[PDB]
């Protein structure tokens, strides 16, 4: 009974940290895709910068 | 003064000072040499790394354990190992430090002899002594009876000790250990498409083994389970991404210790050699030996090994005997711990082999009761 | 300077004596403010560390001594929180005795049964109780460049907590002495001092033990010290006296008993 | 033994689940640092392009 209670406890731990890894991963990866988007946008604006630097 | 305790072993050298609580320095007992030519002048690359340095430079080296099965084969690499230990892992002048050395039972006497000789000549210690790994492992567990099943990386022995007496005729050495399990895992990992052949990626496989493998309480049931479900598969990321997965292997690999036939060996499994070593001992001391199966060495650190071991050795022994398996949570260093304990004694301070005595009697002195 | 403060008193004493004063002092109820604050009861027989000898002495009560030594503290360089800390530490020392541990059924590994006294002692130091009992029954030592968790048997855990209480009590003693000598100094640039030193004498009894042997050994060292000092002075005086006698050193006869 | 090895297995699962949910927040927060500095340099380059748009 002791191990079963602590086993259901650590099972709550299982489900919560699993779902937590899941949505932290989703948040992270969407934010990083957005970051790569803004990165290529910075590339675009630097292209514009150089084209203007052509005086 | 303080005594040194260097437990060579295979795979892992572990050293420290007597009286301490854990070996100060622990590093792989390998020697690497570059196998390409190198083009950047002024880089001043040395010719042979050693220990953790080599373990880090793995990508461009060729690693070679200088100890094969408890026996030393390449003496120059062994001297390199010892010198690096003393002068970099401990920063200690070995001239004023009696050192304690360990070796498995049933080894070539020339091994231990040359060990003593090099110790007294090259490093010039004041004294030294060679001890049996299993005795120390018993010391570290506070016992004074019971059989001990050490299983390091190269060798695997049982030494039944009772009341401080050792019954040598029942010692059972067996040359199946962690390196063999690593190789068998390298082999069966091919049947998923994973190929590790280099001496470097053998270390990768060793890590995979230390992380994912475990003993299965019942082999057939676990096999049928892994066949049906997929709840046993776990993944692992190699040093360049490309995560891999292993299922059946996780418990097929360490199962070898109980069915050595998997690697073509003919001897009987761990439980069997243990029970046989018991039965070879006198009948009056079999109950205590049943009750005190000590374990040590890194290879006895698989999740579940103690339970499976108890199951088997219970199936073999009579029913009215209490089987117990002393498996501490730090058993990997039990040999070094026991060595520190022993070297720290004072009733031991007259068992050393003094350099004067060796100069008087030559390396043949070791086999003499200056043991 | 305090020197060779006895240690084993705090957790053990023979039948015909007791532990140090402060415990029974707090047990004396001249101020139940502490008795409530240190969560202790009044019956000393409820606390095993101090209850293995004679608790009440028929010479002096411990009540008056409470405020006596309290004032002794106050007049010296002590804050109030300092004193409540001293009291809480003594109470935790007293509490450790009642921490109980039981062997697991499938191993020799110790484990706790009731966290009650654990909770009390842990709160008395403002640190988690579960964490405390865990780190008692599952220590870990630095091996190489990582850590491994050693195992513990019940007896080992009892020895551990005993050493813990002993060490914290002796550290309290040494640091309160530090504070005392911190408040009493005068800032004049000083030089060579004088030495006033008392010590327990060569106290031999009808039933000796460890502490008695240690005291006797201290007195052996002192006797040989002053034996050799009198030797050099007295003897090496007579160099000028045109004659010498008793050419051997005088401390070299206590050496036989010291080396043993 | 059933309850025993079951709790031990799930406790190892929990300890690895922690060993990953720990740096879950780590690779989450590095993403946000990236977002921040990227938006910053976005603003910088948008100001610079406009300043160079003069003639
Ligand atoms: N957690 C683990 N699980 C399984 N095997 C391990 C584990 N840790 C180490 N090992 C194996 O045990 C070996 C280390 O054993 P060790 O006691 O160092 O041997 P030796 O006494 O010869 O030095 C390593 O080679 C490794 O393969």
């Amino acid at each position: 009974e002791d191990s079963d209670r602590k086993y259901e406890e650590v099972a709550r731990k299982l489900v919560i940290l699993e779902g937590e890894l899941e949505r932290s991963e989703e948040r992270a990866e969407v934010a990083e895709s957005k970051c790569g988007d803004l990165e290529e946008e910075l590339k675009i604006v630097t292209n514009n910068l150089k084209s203007l630097e052509a005086q | 003064t303080t005594a040194l305790v260097c437990d060579n072993g295979s795979g892992l050298v572990k050293a420290g000072f007597a009286g301490d609580d854990a070996p100060r320095a622990v590093f792989p007992s390998i020697v690497g040499r570059p196998r390409h030519q190198g083009v950047m002048v002024g880089m001043g690359q040395k010719d042979s790394y050693v220990g953790d340095e080599a373990q880090s430079k793995r990508g461009i080296l060729t690693l070679k354990y200088p100890i094969e099965h408890g026996i030393i084969t390449n003496w120059d690499d062994m001297e390199k190992i010892w010198h690096h230990t003393f002068y970099n892992e401990l920063r200690v002048a070995p001239e004023e430090h009696p050192t304690l050395l360990t070796e498995a039972p049933l080894n070539p006497k020339a091994n231990r002899e040359k060990m003593t000789q090099i110790m007294f000549e090259t490093f010039n210690v004041p004294a030294m002594y060679v001890a049996i790994q299993a005795v120390l492992s018993l010391y570290a567990s506070g016992r004074t009876t019971g059989i001990v099943l050490d299983s390091g990386d190269g060798v695997t022995h049982n030494v039944p000790i009772y009341e401080g007496y050792a019954l040598p005729h029942a010692i059972m050495r067996l040359d199946l250990a962690g390196r063999d399990l690593t190789d068998y895992l390298m082999k069966i990992l091919t049947e998923r498409g994973y190929s590790f052949v280099t001496t470097a990626e053998r270390e990768i496989v060793r890590d995979i083994k230390e992380k994912l493998c475990y003993v299965a309480l019942d082999f057939e049931n676990e096999m049928a389970t892994a066949a049906s479900s997929s709840s046993l598969e776990k993944s692992y990321e190699l040093p360049d991404g490309q995560v891999i997965t292993i299922g059946n292997e996780r418990f097929r690999c360490p199962e070898t210790l109980f069915q050595p036939s998997f690697i073509g060996m003919e001897s009987a499994g761990i439980h069997e050699t243990t029970y046989n070593s018991i039965m070879k001992c006198d009948i009056d001391i079999r109950k205590d030996l049943y009750a005190n199966n000590v374990m040590s060495g890194g290879t006895t650190m698989y999740p579940g090994i103690a339970d499976r071991m108890q199951k088997e050795i219970t199936a073999l022994a009579p029913s009215t005997m209490k089987i117990k398996i002393i498996a501490p949570p730090e058993r990997k260093y039990s040999v070094w711990i026991g060595g520190s304990i022993l070297a720290s004694l004072s009733t031991f301070q007259q068992m050393w082999i003094t350099k004067q005595e060796y100069d008087e009697a030559g390396p043949s002195i070791v086999h003499r009761k200056c043991f | 300077e305090t020197y060779l403060l006895e240690k084993s008193r705090v957790t053990f004493q023979l039948k015909a004596e007791r532990s140090y004063h402060i415990f029974y002092q707090i047990m004396s109820n001249k101020k139940p403010d502490l008795i409530e604050m240190l969560l202790i009861t009044t019956n000393p027989y409820d606390y095993a560390f101090v209850s293995q000898g004679e608790i009440t002495v028929p010479s002096i009560d411990d009540q008056e001594e409470l405020m006596a030594t309290d004032s002794a503290i106050d007049i010296l360089g002590f804050t109030s929180d300092e004193r409540v800390s001293i009291y809480k530490l003594t109470g935790a020392v007293m509490h450790y005795g009642n921490m109980k541990f039981k062997q697991k059924q499938r191993e020799e590994q110790a484990e706790p049964d009731g966290t009650e006294v654990a909770d009390k002692a842990a709160y008395l130091q403002n640190l988690n109780s579960a964490d405390l009992l865990k780190a008692l029954c599952y220590p870990r030592v630095k091996v190489g460049n990582e850590y491994v968790t050693k195992g513990q048997t019940v007896q080992q855990v009892y020895n551990a907590v005993g050493a813990l209480a002993k060490a914290v009590y002796e550290k309290m003693f040494l640091w309160m002495v530090t504070r005392i000598n911190q408040q009493l100094d005068t800032k004049q640039p000083r030089q060579y001092f004088i030495g006033v030193l008392d010590i327990a004498g060569f106290e031999i009894f009808d039933f000796n033990s460890l502490e008695q042997l240690c005291i006797n050994f201290t007195n052996e060292k002192l006797q040989q010290f002053f034996n050799h000092h009198m030797f050099v002075l007295e003897q090496e005086e007579y160099k000028k006296e045109g004659i010498e006698w008793e050419f051997i050193d005088f401390g070299m006869d206590l050496a036989a008993c010291i080396e043993l």
